[PDB]
């Protein structure tokens, strides 16, 4: 099962993923946190950890809650997203956590 | 030849001595004459302008026989004139028609400063050459597999503004909730930011993943509303290929003449058929002037919707309680008695056309839902739009929280619970096992509306 | 993840700094607020609720860029709150969408007790997404061969209650008298005493007949006004296969989506479209609340009809004559510049779109033709129905009597005489040849509103 | 060419019209004049002699119009309608002056 | 066979002609002349007497041409037009001679 | 898997159903019970336990029958149905009975 962008890379550290996010942060566009059990290419609605983080500040706050999400989830798939209000679209989503 | 030239209009058209048929379409209009002018010249002026009358006398009346056709205002109470329209008058099957005559030309007259239709009688034997809705309570909620309490839905928003994808991660998180139905606000039809193909595959997938994940049947209210009836046809097939329970449309700004074409493509297709009133508050917002919504609901529910906008009385749009309970037994009911205390200055009979599902929404909160109950009874929708997305945990816990608060006052109800005495706590128990609840309880207890 | 709860609407739906952009689409709403309400809080309830808002905040919000999208209220004069809504938020070639954000839901709040669109910048952009008339006065003028003076039609009376055979004998005689056109009253649809396919028919044999008699091009405005668009569109190729020039609509009782159809199908048959504004008066009427008629006007412009009712000013329904010279310019002309002594409250341009006739009817006769020359120039019909069968000898005696009237009126005014100072010697001068002219003069002279 | 009803008896006398136009009065009807040098199954709208006589009340003063019509259009076919307002429909309809061609061809 | 605008009233005189003529000028309007043997509803295309009249100034011009068309087509309707080249459109036409077989 | 009306209430009490049985049975509605090892959103038509009790008087009763089904069948879920055969319509169902598992995943 490949996951999309960075799929056909090695598995990111979480000094890779906070990386990320804060590319996120600092375009401005909103992280998110979401995960699943199911997901294949049929599968377009992951489950939402809380909603995305429109007030997150810092890429340490997102990594704490994909830490939390992690724990809570382990047996699923958890993926990071990075949403553009002003193109009303994702412009960055990749897996952090494989079960 | 004949004798030419004007004469007053009561000459002819007003007859109190006139005995109403029981096929008379009979119009209850409040009329307010230029001064000077006569209640019962501007009465007749009325009934003459809307049937075979003009401003002067012509030759050609002698052709017909005006004593079978003509509209006369038989009985004039108060501001209240009483009018009786011939059943021959009408073409069978269209409200349109009924539009063109009693309301096309005569709100306009210098002779009648203001002219309000309250109620109209619609005789069996011209209500029987309609079809009326589609589907009916008993049906939709067979379909649904729904019983024993109000069904629950609610408006997607931000109205506009999201895209087709995010507007169905709301949707998503709206019925796996707890919400029965979702809709398209009325002003989404198809635009830059969402089209409407895009909107209506997006929904489909999200309503399927929460009839899955959940276990209970749900639904989208998709907006076929568009600028020709060709367009809207277009829509509401897209719908019925991916198997939509529903459709949505706005009968009065896409208007009667594409709201029939759009009822007999749900009849071809099996769809039920949301009622949108987008518009009815231009026509019947105010006492002196304009359409009571009574009448506009008759006519919705002769074309056949399966449900309509009724008001919610405590929310944020204006609907009185009298008017409102009269607008849900005009909608519900196989046989309504007068009652002018809710502005039915008629009976009307149904013989047997489906009742429609009235939907109580705007501005409502759960807070409300102990009044709501105690308004509508089990058979009405109870939509959350703003009520649901806006709880402080976003969507899904806000159709729980709604979800929760109606199932509470149903389970008190049923057990003898009297839910106006009791609303209050009835909540505050049911809040003890459900913090959504609490939450949404706590955010909105503050956020009244006059009644 | 938000900060949930309610806010008032003026905190993001009034920007007194905004400027209108040449792209939006602009409203001059009357505003009535609920006592206690300040206007700026109603006019940002309205703005909020035909946009993107409700009544509290929502995650979802953050979703989109509602800088970008919102309406907002940008301007309040007295009781007139003006907002401007982005171009994006509308349905390209829907009136049924502006209406549904425009009017859908806004006149029916607690906190705004009444409300009255008065006026709408359309703006160029989005004016070019709708096809307007299917013919327009020019071309109309052309398949008529009729140049030169205001044309003349007239309803057929009593309203309802004709047998379709005997409906058409009075057709007959009235266009072979000299009216251009007549047409079907607006609630004469198909009903059990005059069914549309033989009126149709009966009509169309009359109107060939007054052709062939007088010489001169005839037309009669056939009602396909019925209860679905599907009726609506046989009927309209009925017409067309008899060979009719016209057919007309209800607009606002058929509602607008059908209306578009039917413009449509008009066009690619190549019938030209009467338009007769029934239910206009229900909310057009009240300067407090409702849908001023110069917004039905624009509306219809679009959609595209080839002439609308617009009043008489003088005759028996109510018209305010500065109202209606604007309302007529709105009709007719490439480009109208606001006016607050005509309630024009914007510039609109009209993007090259054909010019709609404006319709004078109601209870006018042979007096009124002085004024209805004066008010609208050539470019209008004017239809006399009782005015011409209620002659005391006939429909083909009142043809004549108004045919004459008005071109008597339109001769004068062109040798540079003052018709409205000289109106009543203008006609008892054309009398003193056409003794239906002096019958009508003589019926109606006391007969005034 | 026929001319309906009565079209297939002799041409009938004036005497005969008359009692026609008593049935049509008797009856409650308006009797009308109408006239046309083109009378075949395309034309449904002869020319009007004067509108339909609402105010008749007997049969002689329709035969005085008739006659009338015969002396200002004797190149005509002339007929006598018999209006019913209450059913919107002719109850009675039938020539009573033919042209004089029609008889010598 | 009546002729559209004015056909209802008394056949014009010379001086009533004239004044139409006066008022197409007047108004920066291009007179016109137009003439046929065939005036019925059929006909969309009366033949042209010259060009339309883009350069004439009096309405004495006008009328000369009129009397000039009228003589080489005693047997035809002559009509007189007016255009207006902002509208694209005609703007007044009317029926000024009428063959002694009408 | 929730299973519609008070489906998103705690799950009820004996005495809680009861009152429920109380209602239908006061408003002359007809008692049922349904059970079923598949409840989802295809599954319009659950196995009857016995006929709709036409003629139950009492609520206690409908509570036997209940706990003989969840005796007989506690692999599933058990839903009563109170239907009106004046309106041709159930106008109460919902879930008395869920089995183990349902509350341990
Ligand atoms: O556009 C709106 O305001 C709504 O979506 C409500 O949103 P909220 O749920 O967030 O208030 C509904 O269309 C109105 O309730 C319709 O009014 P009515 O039912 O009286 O016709
Ligand atoms: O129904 C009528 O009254 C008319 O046929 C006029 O009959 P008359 O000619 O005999 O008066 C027209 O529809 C009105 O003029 C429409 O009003 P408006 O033009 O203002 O829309
Ligand atoms: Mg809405
Ligand atoms: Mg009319």
């Amino acid at each position: 099962m490949h996951t999309e962008t960075f799929s056909y890379l090695p598995p990111l550290t979480d000094e890779e993923i906070k990386k990320q996010v804060e590319y996120i942060l600092k375009n401005g566009w909103i992280p998110g946190i979401e995960y699943t059990d199911e997901p294949g290419p049929h599968n377009s609605y992951w489950s939402f950890w809380k909603l995305p983080f429109f007030n997150a500040e810092t890429a340490e706050e997102v990594m704490e809650e994909l830490e939390a999400c992690r724990e809570a989830n382990p047996d699923c798939y958890i993926k990071i997203t990075g949403y553009d209000n002003i193109r009303q679209g994702q412009v960055l989503s990749f897996v952090a956590y494989r079960p | 030849q004949y004798e030419a030239g004007v004469r007053p209009y009561r000459e002819t058209y007003y007859d109190p001595d006139y005995e109403p048929k029981d096929t008379d379409l009979l119009c209850a209009f409040r009329i307010t004459p230029k001064p000077g002018v006569p209640m019962e010249e501007a009465a007749a002026a009325v009934a003459a302008e809307s049937s075979t009358g003009t401003w002067t006398e012509v030759w050609s009346n002698l052709l017909t026989d005006l004593e079978r056709y003509k509209a006369r205002c038989y009985r004039i109470e108060g501001d209240v004139a009483y009018i009786a329209y011939p059943l021959d008058l009408f073409e069978e099957g269209s409200i349109v028609n009924i539009m063109s005559s009693i309301v096309g030309n005569v709100f306009g007259f210098k002779a009648v400063q203001a002219l309000r239709l309250e109620d109209m009688r619609i005789p069996v034997a011209y209500l029987k050459t309609f079809p009326g809705p589609p589907t009916g309570i008993q049906v939709e909620r067979d379909r649904l597999n729904k019983y024993g309490r109000p069904l629950l839905g609610g408006t997607i928003k931000p109205k506009l503004g999201l895209s087709a994808k995010e507007y169905a991660r709301v949707v998503y998180e709206c019925l796996r909730g707890g919400l029965d139905t979702t809709k398209d606000d009325e002003n989404l039809n198809s635009q830059p930011f969402n089209r409407w193909r895009d909107r209506f595959l997006y929904v489909m997938e999200a309503v399927r993943k929460a009839e899955a994940e959940t276990g209970e049947r749900k639904g989208h209210w998709l907006n076929v509303t568009a600028g020709s009836t060709e367009e809207m046809l277009k829509r509401a097939e897209f719908a019925a290929e991916l198997g939509s329970r529903y459709i949505m449309v706005d009968f009065l700004t896409a208007g009667f003449a594409a709201f029939a074409s759009v009822r007999r493509w749900a009849r071809e297709n099996g769809l039920m058929l949301h009622c949108h009133r987008a518009m009815h508050a231009v026509f019947d917002r105010q006492p002196n002037h304009g359409i009571h919504f009574r009448v506009l609901a008759k006519w919705l529910r002769m074309v056949g919707g399966d449900h309509v906008h009724t008001g919610t009385v405590v929310g944020k749009l204006e609907g009185d309680r009298a008017e409102t309970l009269g607008i849900a037994d005009l909608l519900r009911e196989d046989y309504v008695p007068a009652d002018p205390g809710r502005g039915l200055f008629f009976d009307q009979d149904w013989a047997g056309l489906k009742p429609v599902f009235p939907v109580a929404s705007g501005g409502i909160h759960v807070w409300h839902v102990p009044d709501l109950v105690s308004i509508f009874g089990d058979d009405a929708f109870f939509l959350f739009g703003g009520g649901t997305h806006g709880h402080p945990r976003g969507s899904r816990a806000g159709a729980t929280a709604n979800r929760v608060a109606v199932e509470a006052v149903v389970q008190a109800r049923n057990e003898g619970r009297d839910i106006l005495a009791e609303g209050r706590e009835i909540l505050e128990e049911a809040a003890r096992s459900c913090p959504e609840l609490r939450e949404a309880m706590e955010l909105w207890g503050d956020v009244k509306f006059e009644v």
